[PDB]
RNA sequence: AACCAUCUAGUAGCUGGUUCCCUCCAAAGUUUCCCUCAGGAUAGCUGGCGCUCUCCGCAGUUUUAUCCGGUAAAGCGAAUGAUUAGAGGUCUUGGGGCCGAAACGAUCUCAACCUAUUCUCAAACUUUAAAUGGGUAAGAAGCCCGGCUCGCUGGUGUGGAGCCGGGCGUGGAAUGCGAGUGCCUAGUGGGCCACUUUUGGUAAGCAGAACUGGCGCUGCGGGAUGAACCG
RNA sequence: UGGGGCGGUACACCUGUCAAACGGUAACGCAGGUGUCCUAAGGCGAGCUCAGGGAGGACAGAAACCUCCCGUGGAGCAGAAGGGCAAAAGCUCGCUUGAUCUUGAUUUUCAGUACGAAUACAGACCGUGAAAGCGGGGCCUCACGAUCCUUCUGACCUUUUGGGUUUUAAGCAGGAGGUGUCAGAAAAGUUACCACAGGGAUAACUGGCUUGUGGCGGCCAAGCGUUCAUAGCGACGUCGCUUUUUGAUCCUUCGAUGUCGGCUCUUCCUAUCAUUGUGAAGCAGAAUUCACCAAGCGUUGGAUUGUUCACCCACUAAUAGG
RNA sequence: GUCUACGGCCAUACCACCCUGAACGCGCCCGAUCUCGUCUGAUCUCGGAAGCUAAGCAGGGUCGGGCCUGGUUAGUACUUGGAUGGGAGACCGCCUGGGAAUACCGGGUGCUGUAGGCUU
């Protein structure tokens, strides 16, 4: 029972019916995978904005 | 016309027949078979009210102003043409020479500058 | 012994020359590719005659051999032992394979080497014959008799070139008198103006 | 291969690098009073024969050699295992190879 | 079946050009990359450490992260029908500032200039780009001599 | 390895059959894993149920900018690798002679080497090198001002990022069009034909791929006749 | 699995090509490799520059050692090939062991799940170097493995049952013992005494397409034929036809197309063995050769072998082929 | 005009050979006591400044080689898409659009940033 091994014949047509959708673009990405030393420091900054509030 | 449009018409040359139409052909087409796209509906261009309601903001109140913009490709072409529903022309009286080939090799496809008018008179 | 030429006519596959990979090849038939009076100056044999192919096909080495031999024989009978120089211009590099059937069957069928053959494009020269313009028709009759070994269709065209050069015959003598071109055995050296000038001095002195 | 017996490396408890005495690892004697052995022996007992599988396709030749790293200072004496790549030949501290020598 | 090796079909891609082997010019290192800067990729054989995978070759993205000597970078890879934005750690040597965005930014700056001026005057300057138009009518002065007559040459067989 | 009944309606990835109308939508024979190749799962394709907004967003498209690419061709007087032909050299050396014992004395030579030339080539050689194509951008998520925080880094109220507060609308290429989103979900996983490129094979209505479209799911006019041809 | 079997491993891996200029792509297609090796062939720093060739010098010689000059890499870097490298990734010295401890993030295969492999950062202790730095194995691209069980190391760690102590066991975290049919059953043969479900997804006859092989036939004319190429032949080469051989293929049928030969019997094809009519001969006659029209009418009796085929005796006008 | 230290682009800057260089620098140059390293104070390290541009370096030169850039090669080869176009096949022609490479013949031979010199 020999049988055909591989093809890519009607695949394009399948993909384009529902569409080659772009990745949902979004402002504000996560900050996952960002150098912890920098991130630590930004966290401490947001923590201490409160102290220098009155001047603003 | 412009580079942007003409390159697409090149890419589909074999399926179309285009050219430079005359004023009378514009009259015949608009007047006889004018149907506007009003509220997503194919409604017949029988009174100017139907135009004033939609295009009053461009001082377009009648068939004539419309013609003027079309022949003089004025400012507000986009709106004037998108208002017009694709023209349902009939089968050509007299016949066609040969659908498959280009005009130069004795066919109908492609740019046949002026002879489009002769073809319109045979199709309308 | 060997097969007919219907099998290896058309340019089907890619070129599969002898190399590192294909070894164990039996040697080609045609080894002496030119003959006549090869030891001969350019000026004495002006007239050239080509045999032009007109089909994108493969000619065998065996036909090259037979045709060379028959042309030699006729020219020997006609124009004597020292009145020409034949030059075959088609070295056969493409290797042809053969699928032998000795119970395995058709599986793993990749051929052993049978032999060589030369690929040809339209307008490529096969043979050339240089002698004087006097013996033009006899050259013609030799090449017309040689057509019958090869297949297809080929035209017999007399060349405009003076011998085996890329320079036309009418302006040639003026160029040689003023020493642009210089004979150098069978070949001929084109002198430009770009070299150093003391060479030009050595030339005219 | 050949590797030297002393190695200077990390200790978790001390926190520093300190010398370690190196020696290769061995399998212990299988305990009779473990849990798995009690379970086997009770299932295998009585009629029914071989209950659990016996592996028979020993394909590959070599092991990963393991090192028992004893710390040298008398307070610690803490050991720890250290794995290495496959090797056929092996030896401890045998003739650290010379350079620029003659062959006989 | 082919193999799924990392450097398959990279005999020529990474090979450095002719008479441009050797040392890497130091601008490459000593130039700076901000966040959100649009950056295009070009592999390089000399440095084997931190090469991107050949698929991302050519692709251009924007920089989401920075380290001592490298940048994480967002690219849109197509797989069987869905695209995936995915992030790659590339050492600097394989990288260039793509200059596509700079001309646009020049045009915004030009419009704010051209709007501040020709504002008080009241002249309405064309801001928009307007596609290549149909060329206008003109006169061809045949000053004197007449057109040279071209004739189709007759055939002649060189070969 | 007898006969009767019971356990027994014993299991089956295998054949076979499976009961009224109309209306609406409408497929696959491909990926990866499996003692998997007459079978499943799993992604893919499909339907139905809805929901959030609409009367700024998106597109199998072009244009303008800007990168990427190493096939066709062409090349060997350029690299690598084969390869034919004659010229000029002296010894950089040698085989047959001949007057020479021999001898780079000479002597005919013919040999290899060196220099300018010349005929022919390359899927696993290439300096050059296209057409078709693949990417990224074409503005409010933007530009420009005024100012706070930092345990990071730093000659420097430096750099960088982050924080607040105001100000600019001709919305910044052509064309078209309503978008987004979440649940549950059956069947299929035996394929095939034609234009072009292409591999094995002498070839085959043969075997194995790419790109696009059809048949299978689809009747019609023509080709007398025909699953795939032309309309 | 181009019927199965026997044979290969294309059953997990890696390089180059095939690939049609992004990437991705198949055949029991091609050319090839792997189940290791390393105490340094790993890690820093300094200093050196290779292959090959030329001219010289006792023994010395084509080839031993010293010296000057040229030397874009023509050598070398453990290994397959491919890419990469010159005050270096090569070669020689000096000191060392980041081949260590530990969280998570990402890339490659991809279902975008795992293993493996690797890349950017971060926190500790270190190494080296005057110092900027560099280093968490081998210049890059391959060298390897789940649950369950056992085993070792680790904390003044938890439980061991009505309470308390102490042995033992069970827990927790991290390595190892191995599954190569490599996402991992624990496994030898025969049936012609045979049995059951099904298969034209799959052979052994016929039928179809192809014609290598076989059979027949053309073109050129170097030579035989005394002579003279072509009366009769025709090499080295080359172009076609046929489907009575043989092979290659699997579209049809496995809920059954009765499978070798002989006997008997009809008709049919022509590529003419003989007869009728005629051309040509190195045809005097006879006998014998080559070719055209032509297939209406004929083409045997027997020994041996299951034989078709083969070989032989005897008559004949002839004992042609399908 | 021109140079030095540190450079960016990395041959219009390289190679070969010939000619000329005012002033300070750059160089060559003479020594080994200490620091330092050698088979050897030649190289490397250190202490001097009588002599000289011979060389290095610079600039110019060569119907030079090369490299860089143009024309020619050529609207050829090749190619996206089309047709009941041809042809026994091989292959070929046309429409619509894109468009190359040698030989050959011309031209060119470093640009420049900071700081500091000489011509006081
Ligand atoms: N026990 C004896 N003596 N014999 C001969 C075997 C009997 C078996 N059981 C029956 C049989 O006939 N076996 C044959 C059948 C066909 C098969 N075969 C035929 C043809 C081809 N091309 N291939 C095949 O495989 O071979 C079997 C055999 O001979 O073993
Ligand atoms: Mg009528
Ligand atoms: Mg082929
Ligand atoms: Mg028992
Ligand atoms: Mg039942
Ligand atoms: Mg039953
Ligand atoms: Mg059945
Ligand atoms: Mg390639
Ligand atoms: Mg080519
Ligand atoms: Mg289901
Ligand atoms: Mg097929
Ligand atoms: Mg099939
Ligand atoms: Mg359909
Ligand atoms: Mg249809
Ligand atoms: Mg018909
Ligand atoms: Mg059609
Ligand atoms: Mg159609
Ligand atoms: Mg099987
Ligand atoms: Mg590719
Ligand atoms: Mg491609
Ligand atoms: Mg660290
Ligand atoms: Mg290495
Ligand atoms: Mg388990
Ligand atoms: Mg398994
Ligand atoms: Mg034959
Ligand atoms: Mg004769
Ligand atoms: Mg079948
Ligand atoms: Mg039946
Ligand atoms: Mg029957
Ligand atoms: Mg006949
Ligand atoms: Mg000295
Ligand atoms: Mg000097
Ligand atoms: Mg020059
Ligand atoms: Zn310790």
């Amino acid at each position: 029972a020999k049988s055909k091994n591989h093809t890519t014949h009607n695949q394009s047509r399948k993909w384009h019916r529902n569409g080659i959708k772009k990745p949902r673009s979004q402002r504000y990405e996560s900050l996952k995978g960002v150098d912890p030393k920098f991130l630590r420091n930004m966290r401490f900054a947001k923590k201490h904005n409160k102290k220098g509030l009155k001047k603003m | 016309l412009n580079k942007a449009s003409i390159n697409m018409l090149r890419i589909v040359e074999p399926y179309i027949a285009w050219g430079y139409p005359n004023l009378k052909s514009v009259n015949e087409l608009i007047y006889k078979r004018g149907y506007g796209k009003i509220n997503k509906k194919r409604i017949a261009l029988t009174d100017n009210t139907l135009i004033a309601r939609s295009l009053g903001k461009y001082n377009i109140i009648c068939m004539e102003d419309l013609i003027h913009e079309i022949y003089t490709v004025g400012k507000h072409f986009k709106e004037a043409n998108n208002f017009l529903w694709p023209f349902k022309l009939s089968s050509p009286r007299g016949g066609m020479k040969k659908k498959t080939t280009h005009f130069v090799e004795g066919g109908d496809a492609g740019n046949r500058e002026d002879q489009i008018n002769r073809l319109i008179r045979r199709m309308n | 012994g060997r097969r007919p030429a219907r099998c290896y006519r058309y340019c089907k596959n890619k070129p599969y020359p002898k190399s590192r990979f294909c070894r164990g090849v039996p040697d080609a038939k045609i080894r002496i590719f030119d003959l006549g009076r090869k030891k001969a100056k350019v000026d004495e044999f002006p007239l050239c005659g080509h045999m032009v192919s007109d089909e994108y096909e493969q000619l065998s080495s065996e036909a090259l051999e037979a045709a060379r031999i028959c042309a030699n024989k006729y020219m020997v009978k006609s124009c004597g032992k020292d009145g020409f120089h034949i030059r075959v211009r088609l070295h056969p590099f493409h290797v042809i394979r053969i699928n032998k059937m000795l119970q395995t069957g058709m599986r793993g069928a990749f051929g052993k080497p049978q032999g060589t053959v030369a690929r040809v494009h339209i307008g490529q020269v096969i043979m050339s014959i240089r002698t004087k313009l006097q013996n033009k028709e006899h050259v013609v009759e030799a090449l017309r008799r040689a057509k019958f070994k090869f297949p297809g269709r080929q035209k017999i065209h007399i060349s405009k070139k003076w011998g085996f050069t890329k320079f036309n015959a009418d302006e040639f003598e003026d160029m040689v008198a003023e020493k642009r071109l210089i004979p150098d055995g069978c070949g001929v050296k084109y002198i430009p103006n770009r070299g150093p000038l003391d060479k030009w001095r050595a030339l005219h002195s | 291969v050949n590797v030297p017996k002393t190695r200077r490396t990390f200790c978790k408890k001390c926190g520093k690098h300190q010398p370690h005495k190196v020696t290769q690892y061995k399998k212990g004697k299988d305990s009779l009073y473990a849990q798995g052995k009690r379970r086997y022996d009770r299932k295998q007992s009585g009629y029914g024969g071989q209950t659990k599988p016996i592996f028979r396709k020993k394909a590959k030749t070599t092991k990963k050699i393991v090192l028992r790293l004893e710390c040298v200072e008398p307070n610690c004496r803490s050991k720890r295992m250290l794995a290495i790549k496959r090797c056929k030949h092996f030896e401890l501290g045998g003739d650290k190879k010379r350079k620029g020598q003659v062959i006989q | 079946t082919n193999t799924k090796g990392k450097r398959r079909g990279t005999r020529y891609m990474f090979s450095r050009p002719f008479r441009k082997h050797g040392v890497v010019p130091l601008a490459t290192y000593m130039r700076i990359y901000k966040k959100g800067d649009i950056v295009d990729i070009k592999g390089m054989g000399t440095v084997q450490k931190g090469m991107p995978h050949k698929c991302y070759h050519g692709k251009t993205g924007r920089v989401y992260n920075v380290t001592q000597h490298a940048v994480g970078i967002v690219v849109n890879k197509q797989v069987k029908g869905k695209i995936l934005a995915k992030r790659i750690n590339v050492r600097i040597e394989h990288i260039k500032h793509s200059k596509s965005r700079d001309s646009f930014l020049k045009r915004v700056k030009e419009n704010d200039q051209k709007k501040k001026e020709a504002k008080e005057k009241g002249t309405w300057v064309q801001l928009k780009r307007q596609p290549a138009p149909p060329r206008e009518a003109h006169f061809v002065r045949t000053n004197g001599k007449e057109p040279e007559l071209l004739e189709p040459i007759p055939y002649e067989f060189m070969a």
